RNA sequence: UAUGAACUCUUAGAGAAAUUACUUAAUAAACGAAGUGAAUUGAAAUAUCUUAUUAACUUCAGGAAAAGAAAUCAAACGAGAUUCUAUGAUUAGUGUGAACGAAAAUAGAGCAGCCUAUUAAAAUAAGUAAAAUGGCUUUAAAGCUGUUUGAAUAUUGUGGG
RNA sequence: UAGAUGUGCAUAGUUAAACCGAUCAUUAAAAUAAUGAAUAGUGUCUAAAGUUAGACCCGAAGCCUGGUGA
């Protein structure tokens, strides 16, 4: 899709393919590239527009076409109702734009946003992510916002304060330019 | 001299049951005058009884038993087997409480 | 009946209908070689 | 009447934050159209979803949301 | 070319949530403790039971 | 029991494979799982049905894979994960018919349990269970599913069957 | 050593079926009133057979699916 300009942040919005192209207006030592982890359920074999999309758990579904007396059957479709709409991110403080389901905008209101629907930690929320929700779920995450949310969420776990930032690499990368 | 070979019986028993037996003790077979609210197991710590859900503090939710009831016959089956059903903790497979609940109440 | 159809026919387009490369570089042509290989075939491909 | 009707949808739970005019005051719980909210009042930190858990927090309980009042003026 | 593979299938445990930090951790901690031991004392003592329900 | 040598192509890139040009560039089939999914045929025609969760194709994966330690079955007694073979069974049952067709249980091959999983995983699971509707499967249940909706908190009786 | 274990068929028939039972079913209550139904099985071999599988042998035009060729 076409994403808008994150307003304080040098990384754009993935793109669907999992390339993050930096501008060249961005001064970056060749050989150098932004990786996101690999999906840990992989990409879905079968019906790989939802690849690119925030379809949840609904795929194209095979049937019969049952006929009004002699019931006889044909073969037909069901495809789920996608719709592409443009998202708030509390977080990035844009409006990302993807294809969604009518039924995970629902949970995304149920969960409270865009950002509470993509940090979700259940196995069944990242399966119903999948490659795209993942690589929005790295996007958000290198955000200060979620980065001051997970360092305050470690102190009540008991966990030790939490290395270089990826926004902080690519601002080394102008100041190296100038010398 | 009756004393080397009672730990020869327990020594006897499946690895099955010595694990469980090593990790939720019961008090009788602690020492003499232990407190079995102190120096508990680290997994008696964690589930005072492994047959029963927990509801853990801070989340409000029900973990289930560290042993289903399905684990908890086989337990009681093969505990009964060596008679040492003593033992185990209170669980409603155990052939006493399973006939208890029939001759109070009944059908 | 039968006709005259290789007549005027060049070894230029048995290689590039029939050849190894017509068929290793694409889905249906690796059957055949994997087809042909199963069978015991020496000659492949042309 | 019947004994089966169509499925329909009374909305989402939100506690404005900005004291929207026509709709309620500051902190008002109530249920409103899922489009509002998700176009309108989200993006502009108008209002916040009243999830189980924000419930919680704010001490409140679900017997809390109230209706839109259309009469209400700043 | 095989720590390049091994690192790069364990690159994300950048992406773990706090809680999922905190349940790995105490894995650690718990596989550490090990398993209780029966002391010769307690075998002593359920030999006793196992005696008692098997001859009398 | 060690050991020297072991060319070219499939197999860098290109191309009319065994060439070019470079370089210490390199992995068939059968079997497995999911997705998609016929027709001949039989019913003495033929539409539901049967053929058939078949053949075939596509994807992904390993030496095997898949499955697996019960939200399982039983029936007032109890059994105790998965997988493979036989009986149960031309059975219950469904279907106008033609035909299709379980499970409990038993016998044998193997037998192993666990979350501190002998390789590193859960703070015990919500757009989920479930409902209506359109289908699949099927005995109407259970299970799978597009669409629109949408719960509860443990035997001190909460949830599924 | 001892105990148990391993499909099945028959030993009782009757009715749509259960209760019932050398008796049972129908007679809207029952009752010799009548009518119908009652007495060696089981295993193996040899052989001939019914059923389902290619099913005694040879023979279509055609239908579907995947590929090939300008
Ligand atoms: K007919
Ligand atoms: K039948
Ligand atoms: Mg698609
Ligand atoms: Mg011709
Ligand atoms: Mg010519
Ligand atoms: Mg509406
Ligand atoms: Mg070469
Ligand atoms: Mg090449
Ligand atoms: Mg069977
Ligand atoms: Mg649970
Ligand atoms: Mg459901
Ligand atoms: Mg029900
Ligand atoms: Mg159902
Ligand atoms: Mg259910
Ligand atoms: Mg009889
Ligand atoms: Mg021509």
């Amino acid at each position: 899709y076409h994403q808008p300009r994150v307003p304080s942040s040098a990384i754009p919005i993935p793109n669907v393919s999992g390339r993050v192209p930096l501008p060249d207006s961005t001064p970056v030592p060749e050989d150098f590239k932004i990786e996101i982890p690999s999906y840990p359920y992989g990409p879905r074999r079968v019906y790989h527009q939802s690849n690119t999309g925030l379809y949840g758990s609904a795929l194209i579904r095979f049937g019969n076409n049952v006929s009004k007396r002699n019931e006889i059957k044909t073969r037909r479709k069901w495809r789920p109702n996608v719709q592409q709409k443009r998202l708030w991110s509390k977080s990035l403080g844009v409006f990302v734009r993807t294809r969604v389901t009518t039924r995970v905008l629902r949970t995304i209101d149920k969960v409270g946003g865009l950002d509470e629907y993509l940090l979700g930690h259940k196995a069944a929320r990242v399966k119903e992510l999948g490659p795209w929700g993942w690589m929005l779920r790295w996007r958000i995450m290198q955000t200060p916002e979620i980065r001051e949310r997970f360092a305050k969420e470690r102190e009540a776990l008991g966990l030790p304060p939490r290395e270089k930032s990826l926004e902080e690499q690519l601002r080394e990368f102008q100041v190296a330019g100038i010398q | 001299a009756t004393v080397k070979q009672h730990v020869q019986l327990a020594l006897s028993l499946p690895p099955r049951l010595r694990t469980f037996l090593a990790r939720y003790p019961p008090a009788s077979i602690l020492p003499a005058g232990a407190d079995p609210e102190t120096h508990k197991t680290p997994y008696q710590e964690e589930s005072p009884n492994p047959f029963m859900p927990t509801k853990h503090p801070i989340t409000g939710k029900w973990h289930n038993p560290k042993y289903s009831l399905r684990r908890q016959a086989e337990l009681v089956k093969l505990a009964q087997e060596h008679g040492v059903e003593e033992l185990l903790p209170f669980t409603r497979k155990l052939n006493e409480e399973k006939l208890r609940k029939r001759v109070e109440l009944g059908l | 009946g039968p006709r005259p159809t290789m007549s005027g026919a060049t070894r230029l387009v048995q290689k590039r209908r029939h050849g190894f490369l017509s068929r290793v570089k694409t889905k249906n042509g690796q059957k055949t070689l994997k087809r042909r290989l199963a069978k015991g075939r020496l000659r492949l491909s042309a | 009447a019947s004994h089966r009707m169509r499925l329909q949808d009374q909305g989402v739970v939100v506690r404005l934050l900005e004291d929207i005019p026509k709709f309620g005051r500051k902190h008002a719980i109530f249920r409103i159209e899922r489009g509002r909210m998700r176009n309108e009042w989200f993006p502009k930190n108008k209002a916040e979803y009243m999830t189980p858990a924000r419930f919680q927090e704010l001490g409140l309980t679900r017997d809390a949301i109230g209706e839109v009042d259309r009469s209400f003026v700043i | 070319e095989e720590q390049e593979k091994e690192a790069k299938k364990s690159a994300a445990k950048a992406m773990l949530t706090p809680v999922q930090e905190y349940n790995r951790k105490q894995r650690e901690l718990r596989r550490a403790r090990g398993q209780p031991a029966l002391t010769e004392e307690m075998l002593a003592k359920i030999g006793e039971v196992v005696a008692r329900n098997k001859l009398g």
